[PDB]
C-alpha cells in the first residue's frame, strides 16, 4: 500500500501500522524498527507515543508480559539484593519526571557520506517525551552500593535469536548511574510505555544516545570491574577525539562508547522545496543538546552569510526539545534556509558535515532550500 | 492473563537473481532477522561491503554459514544491490 522515500539513496520504505502506533517508516519488520515522519516534528514539543520510534538489536523481543510477575532483579556488589515489583517500584520509592530527549546513535546516518551499513535513518530516529519513574539513585541506596563498585550493567527481557549472539547488555559508571537523573521509567506522556518502547520499564539516561536507554529492563548488575560486553566493547563505539570523527573512509586509531550528545537544531515548519510568500517568513523549529541548555538559535537565508537571531520558546528543561521562531526578510526567488544552535557550555554545529565508520553523531547545520514568491 | 503485542505480517523479500546466492541468502540470512535489512543497505556499495557484512555475521554474530556460501551470498549481494 502507502510507501514513503527518504531523501537519500535506496530511500524507499514502507509505511506501517503497529498496533497502538499511527502509521509510521518501517525500516526492518524482525525486530521491528521504526522512524518518524519529519512532518511529526512541527505538530508540537513532546513526540506523542502513537508516533515515537522503534529501535531494537535483537529479533527475541518479548511478545506476551505479565506485568504482575515482573520483578525488577538489583544484584552485584550491593548489600542488600532485590527483587522489585511494578507495584514495589510505584509505591515504596519517590517518583521523578523528566522530559528528554531519546535519540539514536545512528538518527540521520542515512545523510552520512560516503554512506555506511547500518541502520538506514533519516531524521526521524529522535524523540522528546515526559518520563516518569524511580531514580536509580534511589534503588541503588536501597540495595546499598559497596565501596568498589566501578559500572552498573543493564539487561531486558529481550534476547537473541541464536544463543551464541551476545545478549543486549549496556553499562554506565557507578557515579553517572547514581547521579538522580538516570531515572527507572514506568510511564511515558503519562501512560504506560508503548510496548516497543520497552513496557512495562526501561532506563531513561538523560542527555545520552539512545544505546543506553534499556527496553523491557529487568536486571542490574553493580560490578567492580569494567564490563566487557560486545555491546559496550565493541559496538556503538566512536573516534576518541573531539569532533568524535575520522577522514572519510578512515577507521579512528582509539575509540570511546558513545556518550553525549552533541548540539542540534532543524526548522520543523518547512520542508525541501516549500513554497513560502515573500516577505515575512516565519520560521520555527527545534533544538536540543546533553543536558546543558540552549543559549541561542541563529537561523540564516543566505545559506549561510548572514544571521538572525531566533526567539527561543520557553522551555520544558534543560534535556527537552527547546522550541524557537524566527522571522525572516526574503525577497522572491530561491534561498537556502539554515539553522545553527549553540549551547551553555559553548558547543556548536559544524557548517561541513565529519564522519565516522559507523555513522554515529550526526548534527551538521541542516539547509533546506524554499521558494519564495 | 498476560499482556500481549500482535506484530503485523513480515513481507519483506530477497531480490530475486540466477546466482547461486540468491538460494544461498534465502537459506542462510533471514534466520536471525528479516531481509529489509538487506534491502535498505546504501545502494551500489559493491564487493567489499558485502565480503564485510558477510563475515561480520559470521564472526561476530556467529550465523552458521560456510565459506562457499559466505562467498556465493557476498557475490550475490554485492551484484544484486
Ligand atoms: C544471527 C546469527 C544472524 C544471522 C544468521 C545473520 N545476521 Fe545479519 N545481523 C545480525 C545482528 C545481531 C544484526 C544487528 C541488527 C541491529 O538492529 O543492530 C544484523 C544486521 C545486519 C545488517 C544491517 C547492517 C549491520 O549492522 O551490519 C545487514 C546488512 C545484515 N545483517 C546482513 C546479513 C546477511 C547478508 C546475512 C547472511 C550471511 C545475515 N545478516 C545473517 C545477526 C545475524
Ligand atoms: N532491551 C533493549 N533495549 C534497548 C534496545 C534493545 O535492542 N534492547 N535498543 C536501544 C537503542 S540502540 Mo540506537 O543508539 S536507539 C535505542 C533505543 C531506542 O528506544 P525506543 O525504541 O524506545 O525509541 O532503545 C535502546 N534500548
Amino acid at each position: 500500500a502507502d510507501t514513503v522515500t527518504l531523501p537519500f539513496a535506496n530511500g524507499e520504505r514502507p509505511l506501517v501500522m503497529y498496533p497502538g502506533k499511527r502509521p509510521l517508516i518501517g525500516l526492518t519488520a524482525r525486530p521491528p524498527q521504526l522512524e518518524t515522519p519529519f512532518s511529526v516534528f512541527d505538530e508540537g514539543l513532546i513526540t506523542p507515543n502513537d508516533a515515537f520510534f522503534v529501535r531494537y538489536a535483537l529479533a527475541g523481543i518479548p511478545l506476551e508480559i505479565d506485568p504482575d510477575a515482573f520483578r525488577l532483579e538489583i544484584k552485584g556488589k550491593v548489600g542488600t539484593p532485590l527483587s522489585l515489583s511494578l507495584q514495589d517500584l510505584k509505591n515504596d520509592f519517590p517518583a521523578s519526571e523528566v522530559v528528554a530527549v531519546n535519540q539514536c546513535s545512528g538518527n540521520s546516518r542515512g545523510f552520512v557520506e560516503p554512506r555506511v551499513g547500518g541502520g538506514q535513518l533519516a531524521n526521524g530516529a529522535m524523540g522528546n517525551a515526559r518520563w516518569r519513574g524511580v531514580p536509580l539513585k534511589a534503588v541503588l541506596e536501597k540495595a546499598g552500593v559497596q565501596a568498589g563498585a566501578k559500572q552498573v550493567t543493564f539487561g531486558g527481557l529481550d534476547g537473541p535469536v541464536i544463543p551464541e549472539t551476545p545478549d543486549f547488555v549496556k553499562a554506565l559508571s557507578i557515579d553517572h548511574a547514581t547521579d538522580g537523573e538516570v531515572m527507572l521509567a514506568y510511564s511515558m506522556n503519562g501512560a504506560d510505555l508503548p510496548w516497543l518502547n520497552g513496557y512495562p520499564l526501561r532506563l531513561v539516561v538523560p542527555g545520552y544516545y539512545g544505546t543506553y536507554w534499556v527496553k523491557h529492563l529487568n536486571e542490574i548488575t553493580v560490578i567492580d570491574k569494567e564490563f566487557d560486553g560486545f555491546w559496550m566493547k565493541t559496538a556503538y563505539r566512536i573516534p576518541d577525539n573531539a569532533c568524535a570523527c575520522t577522514e572519510p573512509g578512515k577507521a579512528p586509531t582509539a575509540t570511546i562508547p558513545i556518550n553525549r550528545f552533541d548540539v542540534r537544531s532543524f526548522i520543523t515548519n518547512v520542508e525541501n522545496g516549500a513554497s513560502v510568500k515573500a516577505g515575512e517568513v516565519p520560521l520555527r523549529g527545534i533544538a536540543f543538546d546533553g543536558g546543558y541548555g540552549i543559549t541561542q538559535v541563529s537561523v540564516s537565508a543566505d545559506a549561510g552569510k548572514s544571521w538572525t537571531n531566533a526567539t527561543l520558546d520557553p522551555g520544558l528543561g534543560k534535556y527537552s526539545f527547546r522550541g524557537w521562531k524566527a522571522v525572516l526578510p526574503l525577497t522572491k526567488g530561491d534561498h537556502v534556509l539554515m539553522c545553527r544552535a549553540t549551547n551553555a557550555r559553548g558547543e556548536t554545529q559544524p557548517m561541513q558535515a565529519t564522519w565516522n565508520p559507523a555513522g554515529y553523531m550526526r548534527n551538521v547545520v541542516e539547509a533546506t532550500r524554499v521558494i519564495a514568491a | 492473563a498476560p499482556l500481549t503485542y500482535e506484530l503485523p505480517d513480515e513481507t519483506a523479500q530477497l531480490k530475486p537473481a540466477p546466482q547461486p546466492g540468491f538460494e544461498a541468502a534465502q537459506n542462510n540470512c533471514a534466520a536471525c532477522h528479516s531481509v529489509d535489512y538487506i534491502n535498505t543497505q546504501p545502494p551500489g556499495k559493491g564487493q567489499a561491503f558485502w565480503d564485510a557484512e558477510v563475515q561480520k555475521m559470521i564472526k561476530v554474530y556467529h550465523a552458521p554459514v560456510d565459506e562457499a556460501d559466505a562467498k556465493a551470498i557476498a557475490d550475490y549481494l554485492a551484484k544484486t544491490y
